[PDB]
């Protein structure tokens, strides 16, 4: 009659779980009561207490202010929360107007690491004094009296070196990755690269740790003849706003600005001046010593043979970053299928080369 | 599970040897790449005239592995609303988890593909959200083999070294 | 069947304390939510 003191445990934590699956539902009735408010932003400033703003939810409004109201995060051009009775500002709200989240790829710190990068750490080790020095410690150039770089211009071939270098920089400084390529700005829609660029320089400028990178900005550029406007709409005021950013009354010290592109002559000699793209730096291919270690991340990874022999295929590879050996050692996979082996070898990877000499020249 | 052969079409076995290598193969026994560590392509980028293979073979390499066949029209794509087309990309993974396989195929890529040099895709947010949500989806399953993504339109133009790896739409079959 | 049927009478009478608690609760939770829900997205979570 003992063996019920088992059971008395069991069920009275049945009673205690249930207690808090019956309180969680009464908590759920008491919020469906709550009252929501509405969204808007500052279209211009008329006193401190009053704002002229425009509602999302209907026409432009002038609301006042309720409670722990910051006018220092809260100026011209900040959204707001409406009040949809008392038109009044409750809680503050970061400035966001298209997609920021998806148009522009925002990630924590980096992701590729400084393996993939190897080869150039003579050209990376001046990059980083200039670049990583003023993001920790902003007092260094201070004491000496100059200013840090803003543009730094990585050009090379695609998709070589572009990726690898975006990611890598993110990661040793620890600043958050921001990915804007000028694809997403050059469009039919009436001004749209003025508003591209205000947008990337408010995310700036609320999160002082980030770095804003681009690609493909031969679009964008270009000097035309007398540096106007001929056929192009979008071209031109990118060109001007990239300049009054950097040299205007604020820039960006937390944030480097970052193109790509094939060939630096394909740019507008504007933006290549002195005050804003202090650096040319030029991506060339890894040689047979490049290489070596770029195998040895992804293609080392996987189960492969002990003598599997990493310089058999150096030799036949040209141009080949940590993104493009995945696909060697996935090629390499289908000619070993004939042999009957669970890994790779040195002779079944260098199958892979003529391959791709189909397509690439 | 469409009903169709290798042998109602054809002259393409020149063809059909990269889709079988780049399709058939990596879905059908993945016991041979897993063994290796090495991640097997969950596509192939196809691009020729209408009526040479792209759609006709579709329905085909589904039929050899026994997949459902999705079918992505370009006009289909774009509307006025933010949605639909932007949800395909999610509609089309919903059958894929009760489905044991899947093979999602993508007509006329062109149009949500190539971006030229306009920025438009911003313009009509649905043909960009598309591509968007494109990047979550085929990141979702690296290792499965029951999940593939394919395209099929008439040229290439713009490149994308993004989606240029294993598990995307890489290697070119004309 | 002796010690255990007193504390047994405990745990199932607060079992009831709960009972009539969600009564009232099943009552709320269902007549609160309107019916007629109407299609949204949320934008940002």
């Amino acid at each position: 009659h003992r063996r019920y003191d088992d059971q008395l445990k069991q069920r009275r934590q049945n009673i205690r779980d249930l207690e808090k699956l019956y309180d969680k539902t009464e908590n759920d009735i008491k919020a469906l009561q709550s009252i929501g408010q509405l969204i808007g932003e500052v279209m211009k400033e008329l006193s401190e207490e009053k704002y002229i703003v425009k509602a999302s939810s209907g026409p432009r409004y002038i609301v006042g202010v309720r409670n722990s109201v910051d006018r220092s995060k809260l100026k011209k051009g900040v959204r707001v929360t409406l009040d949809i009775t008392t038109l009044t500002i409750m809680r503050i709200l970061p400035r966001e107007t298209d997609p920021l989240v998806y148009n522009m790829t925002s990630f924590e710190q980096g992701e590729i690491t400084f393996d993939g990068i190897g080869g150039l750490t003579e050209q990376i080790r001046e990059l980083r004094e200039v670049i990583e020095l003023p993001l920790k410690n902003p007092e260094i150039f201070q004491r000496v009296g100059i200013k840090p770089p803003k543009g730094v211009l990585l050009y090379g071939p695609p998709g070589t070196g572009k990726t690898l270098l975006a990611k890598a920089v993110a990661a040793t400084i620890g600043a958050n990755f921001i990915f804007s390529p000028a694809s997403g700005i050059v469009d039919k829609y009436i001004g749209e690269s003025a508003r591209i660029i205000r947008e990337m320089f408010a995310y700036a400028k609320e999160h002082e740790p980030c770095i804003i990178f681009m690609d493909e900005v031969d679009a964008i550029g270009g000097r035309r003849f007398s540096e106007g406007t001929s056929a192009d709409r979008e071209i031109q005021r990118t060109l001007m706003e990239l300049l009054t950013q950097m040299d205007g009354f604020d820039n960006l010290g937390q944030t480097k600005i970052i193109m790509a592109t094939n060939r630096p002559d394909t740019l507008d000699p504007a933006l290549l001046r002195p005050g804003r793209l202090d650096r040319k730096v030029e991506i060339p291919l890894p040689n047979e010593a490049g290489r070596l270690e770029i195998f040895k991340i992804h293609t080392a990874k996987v189960k492969k043979t002990g003598e599997f022999d990493f310089e058999a295929a150096v030799k036949m590879s040209d141009g080949f970053n940590g993104a493009d050996i995945r696909n060697c050692a996935t090629e390499a996979g289908f000619f070993a299928i004939r042999d009957d082996r669970d890994h790779i070898n040195p002779d079944d990877l260098m199958k892979a080369v003529r391959k791709v000499a189909e397509v690439k020249k | 599970k469409p009903t169709e052969t290798y042998s109602d079409v054809g002259g393409l076995d020149k063809q059909i040897e990269e889709l079988v290598e780049a399709i058939v193969l990596p879905m059908k026994r993945a016991d041979k790449f897993k063994d290796m560590g090495i991640r097997a392509p969950k596509g192939a980028l196809m691009y020729g005239p209408p009526g040479t293979g792209k759609t006709l073979l579709a329905r085909a390499c589904a039929a050899q592995t026994n997949a459902t066949f999705l079918k992505l029209a370009a006009p289909q794509l774009v509307q006025m609303y933010i949605g639909e087309g932007a949800k395909l990309v999610r509609d089309a993974f919903a059958l894929a988890k009760e489905k044991a396989p899947t093979i999602i195929f993508i007509d006329e890529l062109d149009a949500i593909g190539t971006k030229r040099f306009d920025s438009e895709k911003s313009g009509d947010r649905e043909v960009q959200r598309t591509m968007l949500e494109l990047l979550n989806q085929l990141d979702g399953f690296s290792s499965d083999d029951r999940v593939k993504v394919l395209a099929a339109t008439n040229r290439v133009d713009v490149l994308d070294p993004a989606l240029l790896r294993s598990g995307r739409l890489d290697r070119k079959i004309e | 069947i002796r010690i255990f049927r007193s504390e047994l009478q405990r745990l199932s009478h607060e079992n009831n304390v709960m009972l009539e608690k969600i009564k009232d609760n099943k009552e709320k939770i269902k007549n609160n939510r309107q019916l007629p829900y109407l299609v949204a997205n949320v934008v940002e979570v």
